[PDB]
């Protein structure tokens, strides 16, 4: 069985972070999210994956041609001249997704879940139809596309969102066109009028992590599943509250309170007396003393000064220097900005 | 010999200074460590020939005022008396009502100081000018910005004889750059126009600026004496912070042992900082510019304190940031809590300074000013109070921003 990953589409949600590294390469709990999906795929038994790649091609060349030796499987990159929707992937890669006449996975990259691939091939071989998708019950249906098929109902026609995982047999492969169409919007509409796609629901822990608030909620849910499945992964100690995922390279000072749902990247320096809750601190980001952070994303190589209160989904891009004794509330700071004045309003710093 | 009359107000003049005035009277609020009228009594007892200091007001003598009066009498080697007027008599009506007690012993001249002003009080130089010229009214004037001068009492003078030709208490239009400072030197003859004013009232309450300064302006009685040393008014609860900063800057000349030095094994000190000796400040607590610490104040480790007044008995737990705030008496600010305000000084030479009006709101929005905490306010851990006024005895549980917490 082969697999397809969709990747490259500009991350226009998660926008300060996705001007620096692509959306697959944002390290979600000390591991890139494309690395999450391909390690679960290579453990699921797929021998060959194809990454549709259009945006920021060269850094994904580097990461994936360096990780192919780590996973043990094969990865074929399919680069395009144009960013071609969500289905132009399959129509460029039609010649090697119809190699063997097998059903193939189609994965969104912004989805992190308990990947139920083994049960899902079993599901797919029982209705005999062409495509079968992963669905998830969501207790607020107006923001989300439920599945009949609609895309933005906001009506409560159904309750369960699409979870970004599909299996497609190769009859849909020479069905779609090369010029850009998005496979979830209008390919799936005639797929529904055909009667060929099916719905399979999983038990829990789904998150789309394309938006920064959703990125943080996915961090909280993933740290819960990492508490349950692998409790040796999480940190422990007196100054540690909740589920804290410290990298071995990351160093934390003394009399801190590194509270629940914190994931420190490789190489972070948290100084003496920081209080972090619900944050994601990425690689090489130094957080100075007597700062207080809650529900924020500190990007790569930022310096947070001292007595800095950051909160309410403040997202710092790459290499952002927050000066001392400032207060940020919803600042979505672009890369290579220094900040000298407080931001008490949800704002975008240019 | 001379004497001084400090016109303290009463409880209605302290209404504008309300969060702070709930506990202590306004003239006893500690501005840069000592009460507001102790700067006046300091500056008056420094004059050779000062017999008496007479506070006139309609406060009732409670425990803090009479204990302050005995403490001032011991500390300043003078009789400091408090003349309680039977009614709110205005500015000059209490000076006319107490003229028998003011002129008792026949002083050569007497000072009249408003209690709500912060100044260097150039009383010696005012006395030099008075003993040169010998006129009924000597006023102290400062130069203001042309835009800011409309908030104050404007004085049009004659720059050769220095005679006030015109006085207006708060003009709608531009009049002059000279503003009244609320410091005056009266000779005994100055109590004769006030009598006239009082007699005209019978066909008791005399406003000194509207009835005496504006009436005799240009007739030869009223004269200016100009300065540009430090001057501020203290009207609202947050102009006490600007007055505290100016006083902490002039402690570099008058009391340099009040200012705290770095001393590497102690707390890290930037700018001018007053720390009372009874206060315990942890050595990692950096106390930034223009901070004054009351007595009995336990400041924890990593506490950043900048541009603030922490009053008696307050407690700042670990890693707190307190900026442009006034922490009330006995208030406790739990760990990683941030009490932040916005600098808003009167400053009559600042062209961007606000009018210091009594309306704190523009249109439903609280204008960004100093964050006042009343007495006994418990600010919980990990919480932000931003540009807020908290009324006394309020235990909070929540972050507050641009709100008056009643
Ligand atoms: N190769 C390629 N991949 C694409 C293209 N368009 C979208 N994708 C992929 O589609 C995947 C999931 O779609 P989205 O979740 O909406 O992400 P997105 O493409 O960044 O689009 P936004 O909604 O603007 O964030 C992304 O990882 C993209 O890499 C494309 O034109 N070419
Ligand atoms: N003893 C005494 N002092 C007073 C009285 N009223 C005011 N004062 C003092 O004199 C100062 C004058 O304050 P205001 O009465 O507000 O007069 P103003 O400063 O000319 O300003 P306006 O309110 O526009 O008239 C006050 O700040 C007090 O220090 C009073 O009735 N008795």
């Amino acid at each position: 069985m082969k697999a397809l990953i969709l990747v490259g589409g500009y991350g226009t949600r998660l926008r300060p972070l996705t001007l620096s590294t692509p959306k697959p390469l944002v390290d979600f709990c000390n591991k890139p999210i494309l690395l999450h999906q391909v390690e679960a795929l290579a453990a699921a038994g797929v021998d060959h994956v194809i990454l549709a790649v259009s945006y920021m091609s060269q850094v994904l060349e580097k990461e994936m041609k360096a990780q192919e030796q780590r996973l043990g499987i094969r990865i074929s990159m399919s680069h395009e001249e144009e960013p071609l929707g969500t289905a132009g992937p399959l129509a460029l890669a039609r010649d090697l997704l119809s190699e063997t006449a097998d059903p193939f996975f189609v994965l969104n990259s912004d989805v992190i879940c308990d990947f139920p691939f083994q049960a899902m091939v079993q599901f797919h071989r029982h209705h005999g139809q062409e495509g079968s998708i992963l669905v998830t019950k969501v207790e607020e249906p107006s923001k989300y596309g439920v599945v009949r098929f609609v895309e933005k109902p906001q009506v409560f026609v159904s309750n369960k969102i699409n979870a970004g995982m599909y299996i497609l047999s190769p009859a849909v492969l020479q069905r779609i066109q090369l010029q850009p169409t998005s496979i979830e919007k209008e390919v799936f509409p005639i797929m529904a009028k055909e009667g060929q796609l099916y719905a399979m629901e999983l038990q829990g822990f789904w998150m789309d992590i394309g938006q920064p608030k959703d990125f943080l909620t996915g961090m909280c849910l993933f740290l819960q599943s990492l508490r349950q499945k692998q409790p040796e992964r999480l940190c422990s100690g007196p100054g540690i509250v909740g589920n804290v995922l410290v990298d071995p390279s990351a160093r934390i000072g003394q009399n801190c309170s590194i509270g629940p749902n914190v994931s420190l990247g490789p190489g972070v320096v948290v100084e003496d007396g920081v209080c972090i809750r619900r944050c994601t601190v990425l690689r090489d980001a130094r957080i100075r003393s007597h700062s207080w952070l809650e529900s924020c994303i500190v990007g790569w190589r930022c310096r947070v000064g001292q007595w800095v209160r950051m909160e309410n989904v403040t997202v710092l891009g790459e290499d952002v220097i927050v000066n001392d004794e400032l207060y940020l509330n919803g600042a979505s700071v672009l890369p290579h900005k220094s900040i000298g004045e407080s931001v008490p309003e949800p704002r975008i710093i240019m | 010999m001379l004497k001084a009359v400090i016109l303290i107000g009463g409880p209605q003049k302290g209404t504008r200074f309300r969060p702070l005035s709930f506990e202590v009277p306004k003239p006893l609020f500690p501005v840069a460590g000592v009460p507001m009228i102790q700067h006046h009594i300091e500056a008056c007892a420094q004059v050779p020939g000062m017999q008496e200091i007479l506070l006139i007001g309609f406060y009732q003598p409670d425990e803090p005022l009479t204990q302050f009066l005995e403490a001032a009498q011991q500390e300043f080697n003078l009789p400091v008396r408090y003349l309680q007027e039977f009614a709110p008599l205005g500015t000059g009506g209490g000076l006319y009502h107490f003229r028998d007690q003011i002129l008792a012993g026949s002083p050569e001249a007497f000072f009249v100081l408003n209690a709500d002003v912060c100044s260097d009080f150039p009383l010696s130089a005012m006395l030099e000018a008075h003993r040169r010229q010998r006129h009924p009214f000597l006023l102290l004037g400062t130069t203001a910005n042309r835009t800011q001068s409309l908030n104050y009492g404007c004085i049009v003078e004659n720059p050769q004889t220095h005679e006030v030709l015109h006085y207006v208490e708060k003009p709608s239009t531009f009049i002059s750059d000279i503003i009244n400072c609320g410091i005056y030197l009266f000779s005994p003859e100055a109590l004769k126009p006030l009598r006239d004013v009082f007699q005209r009232n019978q066909q008791g309450t005399i406003r000194l600026e509207q009835d005496v300064f504006s009436a005799l302006a240009g007739q030869g009685q009223i004269y200016v004496h100009l300065t540009d040393g430090i001057w501020s008014q203290i009207k609202s609860a947050g102009s006490a912070l600007y007055a505290s900063r100016l006083y902490l800057s002039r402690y570099q000349d008058t009391h340099p042992e009040r200012l705290a030095k770095h001393t590497p094994g102690g707390p890290w000190i930037r700018g001018n900082v007053y720390i009372h000796p009874t206060a315990k400040v942890a050595p990692s607590a950096v106390l930034g510019p223009n901070v004054s610490i009351g007595k009995g104040v336990t400041v924890g480790e990593g506490v950043r304190l900048r541009e603030s007044i922490v009053l008696h008995g307050a407690t700042l737990q670990e890693h707190t940031c307190v900026l442009h705030s006034i922490v009330g008496w006995g208030s406790t600010v739990g760990r990683w809590a941030r009490v932040e305000g916005t600098p808003s000084d009167p400053n009559p030479n600042d062209p961007r300074a606000r009018m210091d009006s009594e309306s704190l709101f523009k249109d439903g929005k609280l204008l960004p000013a100093i964050t006042i905490l009343g007495c006994r306010v418990r600010i919980p851990a990990e919480v932000l109070i931003l540009n807020s006024i908290v009324l006394p005895h309020k235990e909070l549980s929540r972050s507050f921003t641009n709100q008056i917490i009643l």
